[PDB]
């Protein structure tokens, strides 16, 4: 149980934490949005030529 | 004296024997998948002056 | 603490104090091994009318078949005696 | 009066019991011991930014010492 | 305290007033709470004082890691698998991210909501709306992939909702 | 609870039964003590107006109506004795009630508290172990060879006997074991 | 993994070249560091899983179950011990040598890294179960028990293989990894939905769904104490670790393919749940309270949620350790009395106190009392199926009601009340059993106390 309890953070939840909380700093001192709907930029998507 | 005990309690060596033996075997294992080592986009890096390999 | 060690003498003493507050037994001509039936002339309601006052000096009840055998007073107290764990 | 009380045998639960507790505490006392020194003598690492030229160990990324050991 | 950054979890400038008394009598919170300053704060602060002294002697450091980055799941092609293995691991990672954003924007919402007690419906508008906007952007990258997600399925979803967009904006051009 | 019942109840057993109830439930529904003795009067009175009765038939039929009166004029919520088989402290003590085979597996050490308990507690053992193949063969004389056909048993009769199937009625735990 | 696989095929020998009364401590306190080596495997990432080699690894999914396994091991043989002193040395090394080989088949079976060798794994753990049943049972119903256990897995399993060997022809891999990356969507055909069929009814007749368990109450009931604590605690999970795998390249057809499962599973939840009001064995109602729990795992897989997932894994840790300390607190009274009825012995709180305190925590556990992670598994499933659909929680809400309703019927009928008058021959509780039920109960509190170590790789 000690050893369980003092396992080393593998599952990266504080490093998560620190770089969501770098990346809200950056964000909110820009005026750019918290978040985008887009997770991929859609510059590297070519959508097909034709939709009719 | 101790003939009597070791012959009444040596079987308590084969498995902590087992564990080391397949620490061993696991070690070897990892030295077959190194094809990619200190290769990849994101963990990709320079030497350090005296270090030969990133890891074992 | 609780209610004392109730004792044989006192089951003896208030199941005769009962029957002597009752009108239609004499009280001298009452004896602990009178009969009811016989010696006192009283009939099945009577024992029956007896039989509930000794469950209310009591506070517990007896069961009817149980109830219908008991003729004389030495009979109630041993059957108190009997019910509570008393042995002294 | 005191009178007997009859009971079921109240021996070997109370055996079982006081066994179970001497060798939890035989092992766990020791352990809070030294959880308590490293804490108290040993504290957490400090967050630093990684110096020019640095390559840390990879258990130098973790900030509790019994998590880095 | 210093331990977390001001800007991350802001708060207002915490205005409090002076006390006012207006009765002869004495007040005894003012009474217990000098009892409990002197017979519980001052042993507390010593103790730190000397657990502070004691780490002082032995200062390390653990650092954040740092990951660059790499191709996505765009730039990958339709069989290569180790493209695609560094790409979904970013994706993950980029997940979990934006998971603890919307974390901090939701501990900044209750942070509100209790700190403006009565007047929590109208002090709170700003926070409300920032949560809004983020579940609205979170909800539409991560929403429906469901168990057994990965980056592909995320690209699929997002470019049938470009499609969509693209099919409204050409339709509405044309009225 | 202590007596062996029998095949049938009787006409009097009936109606002595009913007897009883029907002034329960009338001290029930009469509180107070001077009412009760009024109205049980009148009810003895009623009861033993026709007891005179030489005809069976109509006997069982004012029985079956005075018990359909007492079922439709029944107290709804009549009193019983704490300790009675509806009682608030029916069976509120059973849980204490340890049976006396139990001692049997104390550990030594506990037998070493109570040493002349014991003592006792095997005297006992060795009156029942004695007595019991006299219990058995006594049973085995006094049962007709159709098997018993009721469930009293018989007493001691002989020089030091004991009453047949006796140690389980006076080993009882207690009525207030703990 | 070789460092926890080499050590179990050690104890084989350790085992066989033991003296003849030196067996059970050697094997407990071998199985014991085996277990202690293995629970260096919850150390887990957050993006990918631990792949140690070409054959095996591990997941966040498989750590916990191997965890179980290797801690389930010592505790079967603290529990088989008792009734097993009049036999032969060689019968009794041979008994510890089954469960050995049920040890190592399971440990193999949830690291392996290709489904071909899964099933291999996953159908040998068959061979050790049937003989320990059908050899050891006490009553002459075994027999058939052990044939109904063998042939409504096969019936299953044998589609399973054929539609393996079709998708590796198919595709050219069975390896978990490539078959995770390279996933498509399956068409709706009726040659996908036969497909989909084969891949799934093993292991829905592993859990069991319900109308497929009639072989569960025969087996569990037949078998020895330890044969008991095997089948429910871990063998029953075989089904949904296999279905959360496979499921990977079933969709979109599991869309509308999970229907006929679903009600199955929520209506037989309900059933089984009511035939557990009316059961005179003892052994049979843990059982069927082992059939609805299995019930609402079946559920959360089907419904492929990342919080359903989440709670099947709790869920099934949790129900692992259940159900065997409910075995185990049987078994006891039953070597006692030499009887499974469960109104013959009452008023059992009075003559064995801590054992009535053992029983009391392991019906609490039964009913998901909160913060148990039995509740937290079933909470879980809950809000997951009532995002699903609204109307589940009236389904939902009556199986909680009903599941109370048995578990506290079992504790009263067993403990309290008067003691049967004659009965006379109940000890008092020996240290080794109340050790067992200590080893039950303590892990799941602790587990409570840190929950993310259960919850899967949703997580
Ligand atoms: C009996 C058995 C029977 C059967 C039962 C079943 C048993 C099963 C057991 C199975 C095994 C389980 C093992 C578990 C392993 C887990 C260990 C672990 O992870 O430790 C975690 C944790 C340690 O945290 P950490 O991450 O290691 O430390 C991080 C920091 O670096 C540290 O920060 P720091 O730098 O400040 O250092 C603090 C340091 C030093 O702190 C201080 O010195 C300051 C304290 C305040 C003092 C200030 C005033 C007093 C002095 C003033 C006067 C003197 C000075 C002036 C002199 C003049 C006087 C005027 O203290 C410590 O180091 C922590 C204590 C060590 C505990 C370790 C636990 C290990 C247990 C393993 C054994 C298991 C068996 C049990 C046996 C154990 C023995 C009984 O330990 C705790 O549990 C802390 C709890 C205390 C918090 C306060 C409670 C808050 C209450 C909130 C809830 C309110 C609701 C009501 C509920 C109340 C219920 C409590
Ligand atoms: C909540 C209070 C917090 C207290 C702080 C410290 C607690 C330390 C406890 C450590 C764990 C307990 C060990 C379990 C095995 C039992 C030991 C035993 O065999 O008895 C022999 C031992 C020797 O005495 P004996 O004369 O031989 O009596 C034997 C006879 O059989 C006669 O025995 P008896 O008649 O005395 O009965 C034995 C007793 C013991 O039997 C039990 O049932 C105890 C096990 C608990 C129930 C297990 C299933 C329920 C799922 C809940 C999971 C919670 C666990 C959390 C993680 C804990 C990690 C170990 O059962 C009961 O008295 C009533 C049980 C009903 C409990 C209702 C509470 C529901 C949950 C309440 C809140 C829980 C979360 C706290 C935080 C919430 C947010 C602030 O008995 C005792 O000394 C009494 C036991 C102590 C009672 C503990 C009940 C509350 C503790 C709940 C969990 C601990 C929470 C700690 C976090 C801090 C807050
Ligand atoms: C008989 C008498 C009983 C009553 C008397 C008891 C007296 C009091 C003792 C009871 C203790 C009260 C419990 C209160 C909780 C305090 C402990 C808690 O704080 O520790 C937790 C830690 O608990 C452990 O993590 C959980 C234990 C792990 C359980 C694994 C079981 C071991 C394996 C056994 C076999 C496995 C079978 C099941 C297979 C899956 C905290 O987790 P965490 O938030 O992180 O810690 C933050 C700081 N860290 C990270 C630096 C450490
Ligand atoms: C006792 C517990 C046992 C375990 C339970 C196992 C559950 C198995 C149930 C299988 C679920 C669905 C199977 C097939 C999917 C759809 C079923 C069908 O009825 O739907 C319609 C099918 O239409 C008609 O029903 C045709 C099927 C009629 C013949 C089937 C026989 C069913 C009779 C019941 C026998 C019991 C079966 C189980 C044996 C125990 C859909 O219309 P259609 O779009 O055209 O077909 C879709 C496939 N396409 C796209 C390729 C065309
Ligand atoms: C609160 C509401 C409840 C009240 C409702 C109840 C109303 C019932 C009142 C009317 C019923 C009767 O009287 S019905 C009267 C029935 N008559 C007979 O049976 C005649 C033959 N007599 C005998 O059998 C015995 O002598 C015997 C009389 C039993 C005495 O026994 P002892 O002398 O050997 O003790």
């Amino acid at each position: 149980s000690t050893f369980v309890a003092y396992l080393p953070d593998y599952r990266m939840q504080e490093w998560a934490r620190r770089e969501a909380e770098r990346l809200v700093k950056y964000r909110e001192a820009n005026g750019l949005p918290l978040m985008e709907s887009n997770c991929f930029d859609p510059n590297k998507i070519q959508l097909p030529e034709d939709e009719d | 004296n101790v003939l009597q005990i070791v012959r009444d309690h040596w079987v308590h060596i084969l498995v902590p024997v087992g564990f080391v033996f397949g620490c061993y075997l696991d070690r070897r294992s990892d030295e077959k998948l190194t094809a990619f080592r200190n290769k990849s986009l994101l963990f990709k890096r320079e030497l350090r002056p005296n270090e030969e390999v990133t890891w074992k | 603490s609780d209610a004392p060690p109730l004792t044989l003498e006192a089951i003896k003493d208030r199941v005769l104090y009962v029957l002597k507050l009752y009108d239609k037994i004499d009280p001298e001509k009452l004896s602990v091994n009178s009969h009811f039936m016989k010696d006192l002339g009283l009939d099945s309601l009577d024992q029956v009318e007896i039989i509930m006052a000794m469950e209310d000096e009591f506070g517990f009840e007896i069961p009817d078949i149980d109830a219908e055998k008991l003729m004389c007073p030495q009979e109630i107290v041993d059957y108190i005696a009997d019910k509570k764990d008393v042995y002294e | 009066k005191r009178l007997f009380i009859i009971k079921p045998s109240g021996f070997y639960d109370r055996r079982f019991l006081k066994l179970m507790r001497f060798y939890i505490l035989l092992t766990g006392i020791p352990v809070a011991i030294g959880i308590t020194l490293v804490n108290v003598f040993i504290g957490e690492a400090e967050l630093a930014d990684i110096p020019e030229g640095y390559v840390p160990e990879h258990w130098e990324y973790f900030k509790h010492p019994i998590s880095r050991w | 305290p210093d331990s977390w950054d001001k800007d991350v979890y802001p708060e207002p400038p915490r205005r409090t007033p002076a006390p006012a008394p207006q009765t002869s009598l004495p007040n005894p919170v003012t009474y217990l709470t000098k009892i409990f300053d002197l017979l519980v704060d001052r042993p507390v602060t010593l103790a730190r004082e000397f657990i502070e002294q004691q780490h002082a002697k032995n200062r390390y450091y653990y650092y954040h890691r740092e990951f660059r980055r790499v191709p996505d799941i765009t730039e990958c092609e339709e069989k290569d698998i180790l493209c695609m293995f560094e790409a979904e691991m970013q994706w993950r990672r980029d997940y979990k991210v934006d998971q603890e954003i919307v974390n901090i924007i939701q501990e900044r919402l209750k942070a509100c909501q209790q700190r403006e007690g009565e007047s929590y419906r109208q002090n709170c508008a700003k926070e409300l709306e920032q949560f809004t906007q983020v579940s609205k952007a979170f909800q539409d990258r991560y929403s429906d992939l469901g168990a057994h997600y990965s980056a592909r399925k995320c690209l699929a979803k997002q470019k049938q909702r470009m499609l969509a967009e693209r099919k409204a904006a050409k339709e509405a051009a044309a009225a | 609870a202590f007596s062996a019942p029998a095949a049938y109840l009787t006409h009097q057993q009936k109606v002595l039964r009913l007897y009883k109830r029907a002034l329960r439930h009338l001290e029930s529904w009469c509180v107070h003590r001077d009412k009760y003795r009024y109205f049980a009067c009148l009810m003895r009175a009623r009861f033993d107006e026709h007891k005179n009765e030489k005809d069976m038939v109509k006997a069982t039929q004012l029985l079956r109506q005075a018990e359909e009166e007492f079922w439709y004029g029944q107290h709804p919520q009549p009193y019983i004795f704490p300790e009675s088989p509806g009682g608030t402290s029916y069976e509120r003590y059973e849980c204490y009630k340890v049976p006396e085979w139990c001692l049997d597996d104390w550990h030594p050490s506990e037998k070493a508290m109570y040493p002349d308990y014991f003592a006792k507690r095997e005297q006992w053992k060795r009156l029942r172990r004695e007595s019991w193949e006299r219990e058995v063969k006594q049973l085995q004389e006094e049962t007709p060879p159709g098997g018993p056909r009721t469930e009293a048993l018989p007493p001691a009769r002989k020089e030091g006997d004991l009453p047949p199937l006796w140690w389980h009625i006076v080993t009882r735990p207690r009525e207030r074991p703990m | 993994m070789l460092k926890i696989i080499i050590p179990t095929t050690m104890l084989l020998p350790m085992t066989w070249m033991s003296k003849h009364n030196m067996i059970w401590i050697n094997a407990t306190v071998h199985s014991l560091l085996i277990s202690l080596i293995s629970l260096s495997l919850l150390n887990q990432l957050g993006e990918n899983s631990l792949n140690f080699s070409l054959t095996f690894f591990s997941d966040s999914l498989s750590a916990p179950l191997l965890v179980l396994t290797t801690w389930l091991l010592p505790l079967m043989l603290m529990a088989s011990q008792s009734h097993l002193s009049k036999e032969t040395t060689t019968r009794k090394k041979l008994y510890i040598t089954m469960l050995i080989l049920l040890q190592l088949f399971l440990i193999m079976t949830f690291t392996a890294t290709e489904l071909i060798l899964f099933y291999i794994l996953f159908e040998a753990t068959l061979v050790p179960t049937l003989i320990i049943i059908t050899r050891w049972g006490n009553q002459t119903e075994r027999l058939n028990a052990g044939l109904y256990f063998l042939f409504y897995t096969l019936a299953g399993s044998l589609p399973l293989l054929v539609a393996l060997v079709y998708i590796q022809n198919t595709t050219g891999s069975l390896n978990f990894l490539i078959i995770h990356y390279w996933s498509h969507p399956l068409s709706n055909s009726w040659s996908n939905i036969f497909m989909w069929l084969a891949c799934i009814m093993a292991f829905m007749v592993k859990m069991p769904l319900y109308g497929l368990h009639l072989w569960l109450p025969k087996a569990h009931v037949e078998a020895p104490i330890a044969g008991s604590m095997v089948l429910a605690a871990v063998l029953l999970k075989l089904g949904g670790y296999g279905m959360m795998r496979i499921t990977t390249i079933l969709n979109p057809l599991t869309n509308y393919m999970a229907y006929p499962f679903l009600m199955l599973s929520m209506w037989g939840m309900i059933m089984t749940s009511s035939i557990c009001l009316r059961q005179t064995d003892l052994k049979s109602l843990i059982a069927y309270s082992s059939v609805s729990h299995m019930a609402l795992v079946i559920v959360a897989i089907m419904i492929q949620t990342p919080w359903s997932f989440m709670g099947a894994t709790a869920l099934m840790i949790a129900h692992g350790l259940t159900s065997s300390m409910l075995f185990c607190l049987a078994n006891t009274n039953y070597e006692r009395v030499h009887s499974r009825t469960m109104i013959l012995a009452r008023g059992l709180q009075t003559l064995l106190p801590l054992m009535a305190t053992w029983w009391l925590v392991a019906s609490l556990t039964n009913l998901a009392l909160p913060p148990s992670i039995n509740l937290i598994g079933e909470l879980f499933i809950i809000t997951a199926s009532f995002s699903w659909s609204n109307i589940t929680i009236i389904l939902m809400g009556m199986n909680m009601m009903i599941t109370a309703l048995y578990s506290l019927y079992m504790l009263i009928t067993t403990q309290r009340g008067k003691y049967t008058h004659h009965i006379n021959n109940i000890k008092p509780s020996f240290t080794r059993e109340n050790a067992l039920m200590a080893l039950h109960i303590l892990p799941l509190l602790l587990l409570t106390l840190n929950p993310k170590m259960i919850l899967g790789p949703l997580y």
